[PDB]
């Protein structure tokens, strides 16, 4: 029984008569669906993963220099030349320096000077495509009625537990149906169109972190880049973005790297929606999952149980949630189990009529002997109410305040 | 929050002493400041070692280099280490932690530097006499003497089932021949004393138990 | 560094004591201070803490509402007010520097402590009961007999046997302190089993603080 | 005359990340290094309840710290006014030839 205590909770009531329900599934919020005859499942979207993303373009954000060399020529003796000035791996720059009899040349004029240096990338970022057709949503389902507190955080053994269910949804398979053992089956058909915003949004990996980036801004990143995936010593373009040539004397010119642009890009990405991955599966944190589910074959478990006979006792006082709904947990001093737990609303005297609805429909116990605990949740009416649990003698009554 | 230490430990000079202090799962040893205090009989405790890690530590004033500390996260345990043991290091040692206005001390380990080869405890157990049974009282005394390191656990029994009432045992006390002695007492009534067929005193020392029995017959 | 406590002594249950500690050798007004107690024969447990300026005070759950800690930074004195004292509060009370450092705390220096004794009696004589053999013990005739000295107030108690004639095999044990505030003691002799029917055993208990003399057969 | 005024760190290292959490109505979270000069910390109020192994549904106190180490640093130092030093070179014509340029 998940979702109890979640801040972004949705208590949507299901239309009575046939299972026709639509729900919006948010990534940080879970929804309690409640049916007229059914178990009142809890359902939550836990993971949305993008699969098999292709590399679009890589950028270098910190580099290193090697083999710094310069060639100079006197005025009117042509253009300077180095053998590596046309090398794909080297960065170069040609300039006109002042030359004269102080620099060991016959004439006073502008001499040609070239300087080159081998470019090597040290750390690199990579932007990849998304292709909306290749998404994978993961949904958890857990039903009410007969689940103790220990079943609020638990995901092991759910194939055998009729109460939890795991479901995967893909664009190629919008329809799905979960097995719920003795509770029957629950169908689910669902598709958004905002997996991300409509044919945009590369996936950007850098500095052991993974963020999400728009197209146009990623295309105009003024850093060295090469288009495809990795190949042996890839050929970088616009290498001058991270190296700068300065203070050219005659015959020699200095060159330096700019330094890491980690802080530059990290501040530049401040504002967008981003999310992390491990491993090789891009986990995003965003919602808007428009679902439509049918609980036609979702059967019950406990119509044929009898009422309780023994006494109850609070182990936790009724505690209000953010949404006005209240949870209660009690001990059960009877071996009558398995049986149905008598829960009822505000009225509590001769000939009285319950006002308010119960979210944990048909509460039962599965443990027979002896002092079992059980959790139940009620939505008291707009008003105020007494919660009465038990029947006749040894009942338990508590006044409440839907403030 | 519970700090657990063994009641007593022993070793010979030149040893690498190792004194544990188990942290309950309430806290985690890796994130704790560890304060060890040394107390020798007849004196106040003194701060022996502050230890957070090998890079965050400080020995007490006048505490030699041989004293060290460590942790192990798997067992949630802290350790006090004394290289090259010496007689002067024989004392009581207490671990201690701070936790949001709470200063929690361990039970305390009584470290014994051996200088007198291991000796087994000598026990004798007494029944109620006739003078006290007259006027309706009946108290059995168990006396233990001449045992090396001064830590013995006493267990009282009657007709096979452990007794848990009317028991008071003296602390170990250094006696004439530089050994230790103690005494355990079982206080009952006259009818309680006659109710059981046999009573027994069980003194346990270093994993070896000595057992003496008495009968009202 | 010097921590000298005073202000203790014998108090009776429901009374109050007020402990004082004079500090020197360091800037007293810049350090936090704490009181720590140690019951006779048991470990250490923290009592209360007060910050350097006195704005923050903390108390152990066993002491809350009953004790109060104070400071006088002009006089360099630490105070501990104890109200509604019970028998649990019988212990030695240590005054200690409870410092604050960059990422470090601890009880750096301790005083030697003052004794606090809570008890209902002020002077009480003992009730002596014998400890007859009644079991053989088959260790080559090692019949062992004694006498129990129960519930007496002023600690000095001297035990003899047969008016000082019997000295070999005598073992008088240190007394206990029970939670009632009284002391209990026993003394035992190892005697040949063949003399039980010939030799009359007599124990001579002397409790001067109440001017009582008991000779127990 | 350069006296160091203030140094800034521009690349750092982190180590020994740890956190301590508390249930609602059980006070404030605490770590032994939260008052350490070399550690950086932050306290916050998280949602706690039965899923988190807590008795009540409320806001629990959470503190987390880690040890900060500076890798590379820059230093701003003082220029004492009235403490400059200019260096001027003077060369004379006529006798000299351009090897003296």
């Amino acid at each position: 029984i998940r979702c109890i205590g979640v801040s972004n909770r949705d208590f949507v009531e299901g239309m009575s008569g046939g299972t026709w329900v639509d729900v919006v599934l948010e990534h940080g919020g879970c929804v309690t669906v409640m049916a007229q005859d059914k178990p009142t499942v809890d359902i939550e979207l836990v993971t949305t993963t993008v699969s098999n993303m292709a590399e679009v373009r890589s950028y270098c954000y910190e580099a290193s220099i090697s083999d710094m060399a310069s060639d100079s020529r006197c005025p009117t003796q042509g253009e300077a030349y180095l053998d590596k000035q046309s090398d794909t791996q080297y960065v170069c720059k040609r300039t006109l320096v002042d030359r004269g009899w102080g620099n060991g040349c016959g004439l006073f004029g502008k001499g040609s000077l070239v300087t080159c240096a081998k470019f090597a990338c040290s750390k690199k970022m990579t932007g990849k495509s998304i292709q909306p057709e290749n998404l994978e949503y993961r949904i958890m389902l857990s039903v009410h009625g007969s689940q103790h507190s220990g079943m609020i955080v638990n995901d092991t053994g759910h194939e055998t537990d009729e109460n939890r269910a795991k479901v995967e949804i893909t664009p190629n398979s919008p329809r799905a149906e979960a097995t719920l053992g003795g509770f029957g089956s629950l169908g689910l058909d669902c598709e958004p169109r905002t997996g991300l915003d409509f044919s945009d949004l590369y996936y950007l990996t850098m500095n052991n972190k993974h963020w999400l980036v728009h197209k146009e801004w990623f295309h105009d990143i003024p850093l060295p880049w090469h288009a495809g995936a990795d190949t042996g010593t890839p050929h970088w373009n616009n290498k001058e973005a991270l190296v700068e040539f300065k203070d050219a004397h005659a015959k020699r010119q200095t060159v330096v790297v700019l330094g890491s642009q980690e802080g530059a890009v990290h501040t530049a990405l401040a504002g967008a929606l981003e999310a992390e991955m491990d491993g090789a599966k891009g986990r995003l944190s965003s919602g808007h999952l428009k679902c439509r589910l049918k609980m036609d074959k979702l059967r019950l478990k406990g119509v044929s149980y009898s009422l309780c006979t023994a006494a109850f006792t609070f182990t936790k006082i009724p505690a209000e949630t953010l949404h006005g709904t209240v949870t209660v947990e009690v001990q059960y001093a009877g071996t009558d189990g398995p049986c149905k737990v008598p829960a009822q609303m505000a009225v509590d005297m001769q000939t009285l009529t319950p006002v308010g609805r119960l979210i944990t429909a048909n509460p039962v116990i599965t443990e027979s002997t002896e002092n079992s605990k059980m959790m139940l949740e009620l939505d008291p009416p707009f008003g105020d109410s007494y919660i009465v649990i038990g029947v006749g003698e040894k009942k338990i009554t508590h006044h409440w305040h839907r403030s | 929050s519970v700090l657990t230490q063994p009641p007593s430990l022993s070793a010979s000079p030149g040893a690498s002493a190792r004194l544990p202090c188990t942290l309950s799962s309430d806290l985690n040893v890796g994130t704790k400041n560890m304060y060890w205090y040394q107390q020798k009989p007849g004196s106040a405790p003194r701060l022996f070692l502050y230890y957070y890690s090998d890079s965050d530590k400080q020995l007490g004033p006048g505490v030699p280099n041989r004293v060290s500390g460590s942790k192990e996260t798997s067992s949630n345990t802290a350790f006090l280490l004394i290289s090259g043991l010496q007689p002067e290091d024989e004392a009581d040692y207490y671990c201690q932690v701070y936790d949001n206005s709470a200063r929690v001390f361990g039970g305390g380990t009584r470290l014994t530097v051996l200088g007198q080869p291991k000796a087994a405890p000598s026990v004798t157990l007494f029944p109620p006499s006739s003078e006290e049974l007259q006027a309706n009282k009946a108290t059995l005394v168990c006396l233990i003497s001449d045992f090396y390191p001064g830590a013995v656990e006493v267990a009282w029994k009657a007709d096979g089932s452990a007794v848990n009432a009317g028991v008071e045992t003296t602390k170990p006390s250094k006696q004439s021949n530089n050994k230790y002695a103690a005494s355990s007492y079982l206080s009952l009534t006259s009818d309680q004393w006659k109710s059981h067929k046999s009573y027994s005193c069980q003194v346990t020392h270093e994993g070896s138990t000595v057992e003496k029995t008495v009968a009202p017959a | 560094v010097q921590l000298v406590e005073s202000g203790g002594g014998l108090v009776q249950p429901g009374g109050s004591l007020r402990l004082s500690c004079a500090a020197s050798g360091f800037t007293f007004s810049s350090d936090g201070m704490s009181w720590v107690r140690q019951a006779p024969g048991k470990g250490l447990e923290w009592v209360s803490y007060i910050s350097s300026g006195g704005a923050t005070t903390y108390y152990a759950d066993s002491v809350k509402g009953r004790f109060t800690i104070s400071r006088d930074n002009s006089k360099n004195t630490l105070s501990l007010q104890m109200n509604s004292l019970r028998g649990e509060d019988t212990a030695v009370y240590y005054c200690a520097k409870d410092i604050t450092a960059p990422g470090r705390n601890g009880l750096d220096s301790w005083g030697q402590g003052v004794v606090v004794t809570v008890s209902s009696a002020s002077t009480k004589g003992p009730s002596v009961f014998p400890l007859a053999p009644s079991s053989r013990s088959t260790s080559e005739s090692t019949a062992a007999l004694g006498c129990l000295v129960k519930d007496y107030f002023p600690e000095p108690v001297t035990v003899s046997w047969n008016s000082g004639s019997l000295t070999s095999g005598v073992h008088t044990f240190p007394a206990v302190l029970q939670s009632s505030g009284l002391y209990s003691l026993s003394s035992v002799v190892t005697v040949p089993s063949s003399s039980l029917g010939t030799q009359t055993y007599v124990c001579n208990v002397n409790h001067k603080p109440s001017n009582t003399k008991v000779d127990k057969r």
